[PDB]
Parts: structure tokens; sequence; C-alpha cells
């Protein structure tokens, strides 16, 4: 019988800071630090810069050293991480609840005291090999790095990985004027779970106000499609194909959504034939061994990328290819039942509800939401959203992936991965 | 009694770096009396008159 | 402000001259020991302090084994003398005294 | 604010009550839009013997391909159209299969986990078909290294006992398993005193037993009397697995005294004394300046690429130790640190460090228990292994009271001139002898 | 220059060798008294003086 939850309260700051908390009453506490700060914001003369920054979290700030951060923070059972995407970096702290006020002070001297001595940052540059070398062990990390390269001539071209060249090369200028061009406050959302919204405000309105970066989440990206290949002898070739989608927020994405649930993400059923899954079906109708076929969905502030993502044996490599772009062309021309686009949003909507179930998942989602959308937007209305999506809606998402220009990535023995020129 | 006893020396005796040191330094002076007694005493048994420990008494003070 | 501490200027001064570390070119922070917060500090040195450093040490042993000394126009003016390495010796100490107050509880 | 004691007292009573059946079935009510169901059997491995052995993993292969009412296909068809998450694990003490679904389909989410736990229509085609993905899995699970050093770990240190075996079972084992042997088991092991049904998240316990009793009636209804035995214990060996293979570009060890197992109190204080030598990793966050003396010499001398301290618990045994993963010509260096460490908390903690494991430990717990999944299974497993869920509170007490002393002891009882069993894998030259191994598990000072 | 070891901690972690110390000078000593065979403490020992 517990706790009639509390709400979250969340909060614009005349200087555009966005702040949001919930108590639930947990005995550990979450504070997050969302800022537009990702990788689509380096340029040609200073890529890796972010990622070196994502390592850099425990370097000396202005009154509270190296030493400190790690024992401080470790001395209470603390954590301390920072994750990007191409579009924000989160900077987010984990505690038992009497610790907020010994990790907040942590939180804000890493994002705004960040000293980065020569020394310090000199020490580090060998972690961007080893952090890139870990990462790039998944053939998908090379993929979904090289398909982005492939899409965009600009920003969401970027890497989340120092390219190799710079590696040893990311300077303290470059990193000081990285944070300074980047973490303000009309850049930046303050979210807290088992803090309460007056400190939350206290610590944004003492603490958070920065300003003097730049404004635009915007160069604005440029789609451009092409195709990028690389000769691995891996035996499997992992390939993913893709149009230009919808931009993150609008009515289109989610009808992309609802056609990656179509289509099919993931597994539901621990080693299941995956039944519901298109894709997979009309896979395994022509292909006879080993594969894997999965819908891919990417959406960013101002544009995405949908199509799917194949993993074959490298002479298969073209039929699983064409048995997974016909099967959506095959939706694009009508083929497409009520109860199909129905069990979609279910798994759709079963799948957010779930995702948000923990706390690092939550506060994910409304970090995200606060940056992108300068709200928060309750499940009920999530789940209204998408049950807003029409049948003809998914028909004209798939419509918009087959007639629209491509880009492809795959990487294996490619002799027999097809060139888009060839699908 | 006669099987838990190994048990019982080890635990109060042998665990510790120092109290196995300390067992076989008290163990070491108790040992040398009790072996330059029981072997002297053996070699006195082996002769019984051949040495002047066993004469003594004849030629008085 | 004042004649006095002029004065502990000018024995300073003296003792300085009266060293006579300057008369082989070099500055008072080429000439500390060499312990492990030292040996950082150096470690911490920009490229330029630290080729700069090298030389002068290096022009200075040269002389010591000849057993010379400067002309006295390229001597080191006692005004002119730039403890270069203090803040950085200043900040390591500083970071092994904290790591010793954390040691403690 | 609420304090954290404060915190902790919120946390709502874990719900038991019994089927008339043995069946126990729990939940924690959330404010949830979400849940997770499922049935922790007290099947394992340790209950299998050497012919049956990996029978319950081909179980757990055959158990959502299909049921006597639902066949083949259809399981998985209600599942994925529902959008829910269908899983299952296999320890070797425990099975498990979980349902993550929308909380307004705890019905037939409790329909399928039924159907699935007795009505398993084992068609002789997918038995068939099974053998040779179960082979494959074999294959590649001998590449991960971890997976290996742990069997052997096991292999070695149990050396004799049902506890020793792998939860796949040998190769031959798969090739010659029938149905019969499949059915026996099942029909031995499948009992509902044996059973939880275990849920969290959006939901009265008042349904949950409602849908117990609806298709959970009649398991073990009229059952149970004949050749239901109570698990022998595991004799610990003590003892060295050395698995030489230079062609491995890393060297895997990992070394454990013999636990205490589940029920007793010592568990608590030697996690935290783990707690404090922790684990690492290269790509950790800051490395010279890590609290644990362990992962700063790790990280400044470069002396491997990764550790985990770990307490593994049985019934009435278990492995406690550590594993790590280096270079060919760290393997000694990092033996001598991982050592000395054990040593160092069994004969002079110091009060400060212990404060640190205790907050750690306080850390792991709560965030552990993040959201349906976590808390249904440690639900479920709990009930097992303790017969009680443990309140979060009574977790804080049995933390709070372990101080230094707390530690020097509950170490000692456990490290302090024991023989260790050891397994290793790879390129491992370098491997300490086992007697000089078995000398660093004391201290000649002390 | 010792400033440095003097703080709870150390306190704690030379309480922790204390019994260990006590005994090695036991050992170290009795040591000596048997080596030497010190004539004036080993007269107080029953069965060891042996005269």
């Amino acid at each position: 019988v517990p706790p009639h939850p509390q709400d979250l309260e969340f909060t614009r700051l005349p200087n555009g800071l966005v702040i949001a908390s919930l108590e639930n009453y947990a005995p550990a506490s979450r504070i997050g630090l969302f800022i537009k700060a990702g990788s689509r914001y380096e340029n040609s003369n200073n890529l890796g810069t972010s990622h070196l920054l994502r390592l850099a979290s425990s370097l000396t700030t202005k009154g509270a050293s190296s030493f400190k951060i790690t024992r401080g923070i470790e001395a209470v059972g603390g954590k301390l991480s920072v994750t990007s995407t191409r579009e924000n970096m989160a900077y987010t702290v984990e505690c038992l609840r009497d610790d907020v006020d010994i990790l907040m002070e942590f939180l804000l001297n890493v994002t705004t005291a960040p000293e980065f001595r020569r020394w310090e940052v000199a020490a580090l540059q060998p972690q961007l090999r080893i952090d890139k070398a870990v990462a790039l062990q998944n053939p998908q990390a090379h993929v979904i790095e090289n398909l982005h390269a492939a899409a965009y001539r600009n920003a969401l071209a970027n890497s989340l990985y120092c390219p190799d060249y710079r590696i040893g090369k990311v300077t303290p200028v470059e990193l000081h004027d990285y944070v300074q061009n980047h973490f303000t406050s009309a850049r930046m959302a303050l979210i807290g779970l088992g803090v309460s919204h007056p400190v939350l405000k206290q610590v944004a309105e003492q603490f958070l106000n920065i300003r003097g970066g730049l404004g635009l989440s915007g160069a604005k990206a440029k789609y451009h499609g092409g195709e990028i290949r690389e000769q691995n002898g891996d035996s499997l070739v992992h390939a993913a194909l893709v149009a230009e989608s919808a931009a993150i927020g609008s009515a289109e994405a989610n009808a992309f959504s609802v056609l990656q649930h179509v289509l099919g993400a993931g597994p539901h059923v621990k080693r299941g034939s995956n039944a519901t899954s298109s894709l997979y079906q009309a896979v395994a109708k022509g292909v006879h061994q080993p594969f894997d076929v999965s819908a891919f969905n990417a959406s960013y502030s101002d544009s995405g990328l949908f199509g799917f993502y194949t993993i074959s044996q490298a002479a298969s490599a073209g039929d699983v290819i064409k048995a997974a772009y016909n099967q959506v062309k095959t939706i694009a021309q009508g083929n497409l039942s009520n109860p199909d686009v129905q069990a979609a949003k279910n798994k759709l909507k079963a799948g957010y509800l779930m995702s948000v179930e923990s706390s690092e998942g939550f506060l994910d989602e409304v970090g995200s939401q606060a940056l992108a959308a300068g709200s928060y937007t309750p499940p009920s209305t999530v789940l209204q959203q998408i049950d807003a999506v029409a049948d003809a809606d998914v028909i004209n998402a798939a419509k918009k992936f087959v007639s629209g220009r491509k880009s492809m990535a795959a990487s294996g023995n490619l002799g027999h991965t097809p060139f888009i020129d060839e699908l | 009694v006669a099987p838990t006893l190994t048990a019982r020396l080890y635990s109060l005796l042998f665990r510790r770096t120092s109290t196995f040191a300390l067992t076989i330094v008290v163990g070491a002076l108790f040992f040398e009396r009790a072996f330059d007694q029981g072997a002297d005493a053996i070699y006195e048994h082996i002769n019984e008159g051949k040495l002047w420990k066993h004469i003594k008494h004849k030629y008085e003070n | 402000v004042s004649a006095s501490s002029r004065w502990l200027e000018g024995i300073r001064k003296w003792y300085y001259n009266a060293a006579g570390f300057n008369k082989l070119g070099l500055m008072r922070d080429d000439t500390i020991h060499e312990n492990d917060d030292v040996k950082e500090a150096i470690r911490r040195l920009p490229e330029n302090l630290y080729d700069d450093r090298v030389f002068r040490i290096k022009r200075a042993l040269d002389l010591s084994m000849r057993q010379q000394i400067l002309p006295k126009e390229q001597w080191t003016k006692y005004e002119e003398d730039k403890s270069y390495l203090e803040p950085y010796l200043k900040e390591v100490i500083r970071e092994r005294k904290e790591r010793e107050e954390w040691a403690k509880k | 604010t609420a304090t954290y004691a404060q915190a902790l007292q919120s946390v709502p009573e874990t719900q038991v009550s019994q089927l008339d059946n043995g069946l126990r079935v729990a939940s924690e009510q959330s404010s949830q839009p979400t849940c997770t169901v499922g049935v922790w059997i007290d099947a394992g491995s340790r209950y299998e013997s050497e012919k049956n052995n990996g029978a319950g993993y081909f179980v757990e292969h055959l158990a959502f391909k299909g049921t006597k009412n639902r066949p083949g296909n259809a399981l998985e068809k209600e599942v994925e159209s529902m959008g829910a998450h269908l899983n299952a694990y296999s320890t070797r003490e425990h099975t498990a299969y979980y349902i993550k679904a929308l909380s307004k389909d705890l019905p037939k989410a409790v329909e399928l986990l039924a159907d699935i736990v007795q009505n398993c229509s084992l068609e002789d085609s997918q038995i068939e078909k099974e053998r040779d993905v179960i082979l494959q899995e074999l294959q590649e699970n001998d590449t991960s290294m971890r997976d290996v050093v742990f069997n052997y770990l096991h292999a070695t240190a149990f050396q004799g006992t049902p506890l020793a075996q792998s939860v796949e079972g040998p190769s031959e084992n798969v090739r010659k398993l029938s149905r019969a042997d499949l059915t026996e088991y099942l029909s031995r092991h499948y009992k509902a005193p044996r059973m939880v049904l275990a849920a969290a998240g959006g939901l009265e316990h008042r349904q949950l037993l409602d849908l117990a009793q609806k298709h959970f009636s009649g398991l073990s209804g009229t059952y149970d009397e004949d050749a239901v035995p109570t698990l022998s214990p595991c004799r610990f060996t003590g003892s060295q697995i050395c698995h030489r293979e230079d062609g491995l570009p890393l060297a895997h060890v990992a070394i454990a005294v013999e636990g205490p197992g589940w029920a007793h109190p010592d568990n608590v204080a030697l996690q935290v004394a783990n707690a404090i030598i922790g684990h690492y990793d290269c790509t950790y966050g800051g490395g010279a300046h890590l609290s644990s003396p362990l992962a700063s010499i790790a990280a400044t001398n470069k002396l491997c690429q990764s550790f985990q301290t770990f307490n593994i618990c049985y019934a009435d045994t278990g492995l406690l130790g550590a594993h790590f993963v280096c270079d060919h010509m760290s393997i000694d260096d990092m033996m001598f640190v991982l050592q000395g460490q054990w040593m160092r908390l069994c004969t002079s903690a110091t009060e400060s460090e212990v404060l640190r494991g205790k907050n750690l430990l306080r850390n792991a717990l709560v965030s552990h228990l993040d959201g349906t999944t976590p808390v249904c299974e440690d639900i479920g497993r709990s009930l097992l292994t303790y017969g009680r869920r443990i309140p979060l509170a009574e977790w804080e007490s049995r933390i709070a009271e372990v101080d230094a002393r707390v530690v020097r002891e509950v170490c000692s009882k456990y490290f302090y001139d024991q023989c260790p069993a050891v397994a290793g894998f790879g390129p491992i030259e370098q491997l300490p002898d086992y007697n000089r191994i078995r000398s660093g598990m004391f201290w000649l000072r002390f | 220059m010792l400033t440095r070891f003097l703080g709870p901690r150390y306190r704690q972690l030379a309480r922790n060798w204390v019994p260990t110390a006590s005994l090695w000078g036991a050992v170290g000593a009795v040591g000596l008294v048997w080596a030497t065979d010190w004539r004036l403490i080993l007269d107080w020992v029953p069965y060891i003086n042996g005269k």
C-alpha cells in the first residue's frame, strides 16, 4: 500500500536553463546535468575534443582536486559518470540521499570549474586509445559510426570517438573552449531524483548561471547520403541501410517509431523465432543459415535515420539485404494489417513504459526531454501520441524510406555485399 | 581428545606466526632439558662403572 | 615603504651574490635538490622552461668542469632571477599534503 | 527532507502467501504501470547427477517452444504480440522463467507462466533441434575466457561433488539425453514446494493469489510423497587447475577460498571486505587516485586489464575470492598484491576503509533493487534461499554492525592460512606455484 | 619529519599490530634467555633449573 506518488516539478529559468526534480522517497539520489554538448558540436579543426572531455571528468577542478573527486565520492559509495550521444553530454551522479550535498558540489566543480591542466590532460590522451579500442570491438560501433559519417556532411557526421590522428593532439585550450562554447545555461538541464526542487533551483540559480557560447542547436545537419565500406574478414557481414527519417519530437517521428516495431526491433522471448518480426520472417523465408535483421531507428534534433541493420554470413549478405529491403517495400506498397500496426503499438508503448522503470532510465528520459523539447511529457500523454499514429502514416513512413536517397555502412568480407547502386 | 587435538593445537598455538615461534622457542627449552637428561642417562646406563661419575665414592674428600 | 626591509633585501642580495650560482648563469630554481616533490614539478614544467632549465644546467656543469665562471655581464642579476619552479613545486606539495591528510582518517 | 534511514522504512512489506500446494506466492506493490512476474524453481545442477547433467538447460531451451495448450510457435506469438518480454536463466541451484509485461497484463502473464512451468510439450522434433543449438552454445562459450575459468574454478574447488558440474553439462550428455530423461527431471524437480511465484510492480497481492490458485491449481496437489531428496553437502578441495594456452593473448586467473553460503551472517561482513578491494577495469575513470590499494597499484603499474572480487553463495558453501585478467608478465605481481590485500584486511583493517566498504555496499544494494525485474528476481530468489524476503532496513542493520574488528575477524576466519582453489587459463607460465600461492595465504610477521 | 603519521587511522593500525608486537618480544627474549642460559632468569622456571 505505497505512497501516492509525488509529481515531477519542472521549471524554466529566464536564462533558458531547465530544472526538473522528482521526490520518489528513495534511499538513493540521482542528479544529472544534461548539456547540449554532444559530438555534433565539434568542427573539423577539433574532432575528438568531446571524447577527451568525456574522459576528463575526474581531472582537477577549481576547489576540487583530482584526488578528492575520486576519494570523496568513493568514500560515500558514490558514482560519477558522463555519457555522450551525438547531441548531448549527460553528467550524472549517484549516491545515498544524505549525501547529495557532497556529490552535487563535485558535479558542479566538474561542469563549471574544470581546470584542464597541461600535464593532467597529457596523462589522459592515451585513454582515448584504450577507450576507443574497447568500444570499437563491437562491429556495430564502427558501422553506426560509419553510417553517420556517410549520411551527413557535417555535425551528425562526426564520430562519438576521437579520430586516431587526433589522439595526443586535442589541447587544454580546445577543452576549455568546448566547455565555454557549449556548457552554458540555455544549453543545460538540471534533473534530480530524490532531491527537492527548492534545492535544485537554489543550486541552479547560484552555480549554473553561465552564458556566452552559442545559441542554435545548429550548424543544421545536412543529410547527403552515401556509403562507407570496410573490408574485415570477420566472417559475418554487418551492414546498415538507411534513409533520412524525421526529427525527434515531430508527429512523423512516431510513425517511424511504430514502423520500427512493425518491421521488428530486438527479441522479446529468449531464443525465439520472432514470429512477430516481419523482417526476420521475410529474411528467413529466403535464408537458411545464421542471420539477424532489425529495423534501425535513430532520431535527432534536426534529422533522423531510418532503415535496418543486417548481420549475415559473407555470401548471404546480399540475399539478406534484398530480402530485408523488399519487406519494407512491401509495406510502402500498402500491405499492412491493422492488428499488425496495433501489435507494434503495444510493443512500443510497453517498451517505453518499461524503459523508464528504473532511476537511471527515468532520469535519462527527463534529461533529454528537457533538452529536445523544453518540457516533461508524462507516459499518459506519450502513449496517447503513440495511439494517435494512423495506419497510413506508417505506410507513408515506409514510403519515405523506400524513395529517399540512401546511406549504407557495412564491414566484413564485402564480396557479396551490394552497393545501393545495386539494390 | 584423541582426534580433535591437532585442531586444538592449531587454533591456540599454530595459526599466529608469533605463537608459532613462541611455541617452538618455549618448546625448545623444555626439550633441551629432557634430552640432555634422558640421553646422558642412556649414556650412563651403557657404561655403569667405567666412568669417574660412578667411581667418585672411592676416593673421598 | 621602508629603510629596514630594503636592508633585509640588501642582506638577501648579499647572500645571493655570495652563494654565486649566478656566476655560472644559474637561477635559484636550477640549484634545488631533486626529491620526488621537485622531480614532479620539473615534469610539470612547460616545454620552453624545461628546455631553458636544461641549458642553464648544461652550461654550468660545463663551466664547473673547466673550473671557470661567466663574464660578470653574463651573471644572473638578483632582480632578474625568476622562481619559475616555485608555483609548480608549491602545487605539488599542496597535492601531496592533501593525500597525507586523507591517509590519516 | 527524508533521511536515508526514513527512506528505507518507506519501502513496502513484501507480501507472502502460501498455496494449498507448497507454492509460495509473493509480491511487492509499487505504483509502477508495469510489472515483472515469474517462477523461481529450486531446481539447478547441484540437483542433477553425472548422467542427468545439463537437463535443466535442455529444459530451458525447450521451455518456450510450445506447450500442450499452446503448440510450438504460438506462445512467442502471444507474448510478443502483447509487447511483453519472456526470459529465463538457470544456475547451479536456481531456475527462473519471468515475464516483463504491462501491469494490466498480469492475468495472461500468470496464465502463460503456469502453462510453461507445467504443460511443456517437449516435442521430439524440438528436442532434436535443440541439441544442435545447445552444442553451438558450448562451442561459443569456449571462447569466453571468463566463462571458462569460473567453470574450472567450480570444477576444481568442488572436485567430486555435483557443484563441480557445469550448468550446460558435457558434450556427450547433450547428444545422448532423451525425452524420458527430461520428463523424469521435470517431474522430479518442478514441484510446488520447490517453486515461488514472484512479482514486482503495479499490482495488488490479492490478484496475484487469485491467479496463483487459478492457474497453479494442483501441481503438487496429489504428488510429493515419493523420492524427494535434500541436497548433499559439497566438499571443497583447494587444489589447482592450470590450462595453459599461449595462443591466447591474456591470462585469466580466478582464486577462491571456501565460502559459508546463503544463510550465513558472515556474508554481509565478507561483502564489505570485498567492497574495499572492489574491482578494476582499464576503462575506469581516474586510476592512480582510486581508494582501493589493489586498484590503485593495478592502474599505476599497469598490472592488469580487469579484476573483480566475488562471493558466490550456494547452500552451506560458496566461493569467495577474486578473478583477474592480465599480460603474461603480470600474473605474479597481480597475485602478490591481491594476496597481500586479503592479509592486510585479515590482520590490520583500519576503521575508515570499512566505513567506505559499508557505504559502497549500501549503494550497491539500493541501486541494485531498481525497478520491477531486479526486485522480482530478489523476491523469488530470497524466498528460496532465506525463506523470507529480508527487508532493506534489516540489511542496513546487518551492515551497520560491521566495523574494523568485524572485518579482521570475519576475514581471518575465511581467508587466513586457508587452502585456496586456483583456476588459470591462457598464457600462464608465470602463475605462481601452488605452494607459493598458499604461502601467500598467511604472513610470517603476524 | 614525521607529522604525516599522526592521525586516527595510524592509531587504529598501531592498536591492530599491538598483540602481535607484544608476542614478538616474548619470542625474542625467551630465545635470548635459552640461548645464553640466563641463569638469573631461569632459576625461576620449575623443571629447567638443572644445577
